This record gives C-alpha cells, sequence and structure tokens, in this order.
RNA sequence: CAGUCGCGUAAGCGGGGCAUAGGAUCACAAGAUACAAAAAGGAAAGAUCUUGGAUUUUUGGAAAAGCUACGCUAGGGAUAA
RNA sequence: AUUCUAUGAUUAGUGUGAACGAAAAUAGAGCAGCCUAUUAAAAUAAGUAAAAUGGCUUUAAAGCUGUUUGAAUAUUGUGGG
C-alpha cells in the first residue's frame, strides 16, 4: 500500500515500457531508457 | 589493439654506433627485445611516447602498397568448452522422454 | 521368468517386489510423483499445435 | 557478441545496492509479436515475448469445526491400563 | 438413407486436474427405394422456426426443454446448416 509499481511508458509510441516501484508520496518518474524497438535511448514517462 | 612505442635513448659521450653494425643486429631477429638491445649498445632510455593502432578501413589498402603479408587473416577468441564428462539426464520427466512412455508424453513434452 | 516359483528360481516368495509396500500390494498411478507438483503444472504447457499446416512429401534433387 | 548510452585526460568501469534475510502454474489484466484463423473474407477464442495484482505464510502452492463411555473395519503393538 | 464391426482415435477437442472423447473418410457385413409408399398416409405443414430466461446435452454451434414472447414463402436466391 506504501509502495506502488508504476510502468514507465516510451515517449516513441513504439509500446515499450519499464517498471519500477517508487512510494505513492513522492513525485512521477521520468527517465531517459534504451527502447529496443527504435534500438535507441528515449524519454520514458510514468503511464497515468 | 596493438602498442607502438617509440623509444629515445641516450648515447654515451664519445659513442658512435656502427652504421653497419646496426643493421646486422636486426639481421634475422624476429623478436626484437629493448632490453638486450639496450645492453648491448650501452644506451640509456631518456624519453618515450605511445600510440596504438588496430584494424580500420584503411589497414587493407595500407598493406597493398607496401605488400605487407597478413592482410587475410582473421583471428578468432580461443573457445574453452566444458571439462564436465557428458552425463545422463536426471529426472521424472527426464527419464520418461523415450519412446517407451508414449502414454505419458503429455506430462514430458512441450514444457514451458 | 515365471514368478512365485520356489526360492531356488530366484523369484520365489517376494516376486521381485520387496516387502509389504504400495508397489507390492497395490498400484501407483504412473503420473503420481508422490505429491510433488509436476514441471508441466509448475512451468505449463508451452506453445501450441497448428492443426491447419500442411504436410508436405519432402523431395530433394539429389 | 550485437545494439547504444553515462562517467573519465586516459586506462577503462557500468546488465543496481559490501556480502549473507521477497514463491511457480492456472485464471485475470495492460502492452508488444503477425504465428494460426474449423467453407471463404474478417473476428472471437488461442500462441510467443514483457509486465502487474498473492500472510498462494501448511511459502514445490486444499476454499474446511468438534463428539462418540454405544462406536465399526483394516492394522501396528513406536508402551499405551 | 438407416443399422452392425474395425480403423481413423491414449486424435481434434473439453477439463484446474483425474480423466472424458467426436466427425469426415476408409474397409467388411448387408444393400432398396419411395408418396400409385404393395396396403392404403401430405391438398408440403405457425403458437411452428426462433428470441429472452431456467435447465439438459455439449466445445461457445447444432440438438432437447418449462416460463414469457414470436417469423418468412423457392436458385428470378424465401427458409435451415
Ligand atoms: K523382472
Ligand atoms: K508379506
Ligand atoms: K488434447
Ligand atoms: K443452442
Ligand atoms: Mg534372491
Ligand atoms: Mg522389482
Ligand atoms: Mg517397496
Ligand atoms: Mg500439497
Ligand atoms: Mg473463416
Ligand atoms: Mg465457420
Ligand atoms: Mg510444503
Ligand atoms: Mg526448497
Ligand atoms: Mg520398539
Ligand atoms: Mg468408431
Ligand atoms: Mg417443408
Ligand atoms: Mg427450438
Ligand atoms: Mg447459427
Ligand atoms: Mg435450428
Amino acid at each position: 500500500s506504501r509502495i506502488i509499481n508504476v510502468r514507465l511508458i516510451s515517449m516513441a509510441m513504439t509500446g515499450y515500457f519499464y517498471t519500477f516501484t517508487r512510494p505513492r508520496t513522492s513525485l512521477p518518474m521520468s527517465m531517459l531508457k534504451y527502447d529496443p524497438i527504435v534500438r535507441r535511448k528515449v524519454l520514458f514517462l510514468e503511464q497515468k | 589493439y596493438h602498442r607502438l612505442n617509440v623509444f629515445v635513448l641516450e648515447q654515451k659521450p664519445g659513442a658512435k654506433i656502427d652504421g653497419e653494425a646496426l643493421k646486422k643486429h636486426l639481421e634475422n631477429r624476429e623478436n626484437f627485445s629493448l632490453k638486450g638491445f639496450r645492453e648491448k649498445f650501452d644506451l640509456e632510455p631518456v624519453g618515450f611516447n605511445l600510440f596504438r593502432s588496430e584494424w580500420d578501413e584503411g589497414t587493407a589498402e595500407v598493406m597493398e602498397r607496401h605488400g605487407i603479408p597478413g592482410a587475410e587473416v582473421e583471428f578468432k577468441r580461443q573457445k574453452f568448452a566444458s571439462l564436465k564428462p557428458p552425463r545422463k539426464a536426471r529426472g521424472w520427466e527426464a527419464k520418461r522422454q523415450k519412446p517407451k512412455y508414449k502414454s505419458l508424453w503429455k506430462y514430458v513434452k512441450r514444457i514451458a | 521368468i515365471r514368478k512365485g516359483r520356489g526360492p531356488s528360481s530366484g523369484y520365489g516368495k517376494t516376486a521381485g517386489r520387496g516387502t509389504k509396500g504400495q508397489k507390492a500390494h497395490g498400484h501407483v498411478k504412473p503420473w503420481f510423483q508422490g505429491g510433488q507438483t509436476p514441471l508441466i503444472v509448475s512451468h505449463g504447457r508451452k506453445g501450441f499445435v497448428n492443426q491447419f499446416a500442411a504436410d508436405m512429401s519432402e523431395l530433394n534433387l539429389e
């Protein structure tokens, strides 16, 4: 209940995602990850 | 990558290497040893610089001009296979994998 | 090998069954592993069997 | 090994944490894959890959309270009168 | 056309599982077609097909069914699968 599992959706609209955990009483996650569909580092943002 | 070491060695005062004895040292010497070479002419290393060189697109053509042999030779990493002797598979499913247990192949085949 | 026909035959009393177990009194289910779940239930069956694929008769030039 | 990113003058290091304490399948749900599509064109329901919700805590994974001095059967006598 | 036997088939499939389990087709036994039925029957079928719901059977189709409802009229493409 204290920790939630979020989904970091790629901003290349390729449908790839990364799942990381973070506390509810925190800000949304945002990272620069490697999208294997386009094979390039793009911006991944939390789903909601 | 290959390391090419540029060495600068000082000769002792009043010691001039014979122009014909220097071109004889490299004769029939395919493993040039700086250690031995330095000890024979009584030289001393003073300066040094370094620069490496690996296989690149222009390597093949550079060998053609100067006739350097060895272009059509590629090196592959030596692979070490396991030293464990083969062993019979173990498990309930692994035993019952031959045509004998054809009626139990629904428990043994197509396992994820 | 005719079991149950004397001690000297080598297959005499127990008939190669041991001594008073479940394998001597009755029969064990073949799929049974003692209770431990099988790997096809712990991993599951992988894939499907294509029932529409054509069964060609392979012929080579050799 | 391939892909492509960070740091570093460079060499190089990086597939979480100094090490040792967080369970599958099935079902269900969200993405991708383009495999098959029961006449045919689609679809449904399936298949592969990734991921999520479990005191599945009897943690190789049942939805589960007692009494019989009226007790029954098959056994052992792990000592129970 | 039906019936009987085997194969198809520890198959497709169903089911958490344990298990359950077709059809097409093939071979054999028999063979037979009709409404003017070789023993006397239809003016071609309406509360029917079907739908909702409760069950049966089952793979979700087809089939059986209580309750409440309720169609169309031939390849000049009407109706079932
Ligand atoms: K035996
Ligand atoms: K005995
Ligand atoms: K099956
Ligand atoms: K029906
Ligand atoms: Mg003996
Ligand atoms: Mg034995
Ligand atoms: Mg025994
Ligand atoms: Mg158990
Ligand atoms: Mg179709
Ligand atoms: Mg169809
Ligand atoms: Mg246990
Ligand atoms: Mg264990
Ligand atoms: Mg004792
Ligand atoms: Mg049959
Ligand atoms: Mg009619
Ligand atoms: Mg009906
Ligand atoms: Mg229909
Ligand atoms: Mg009908």
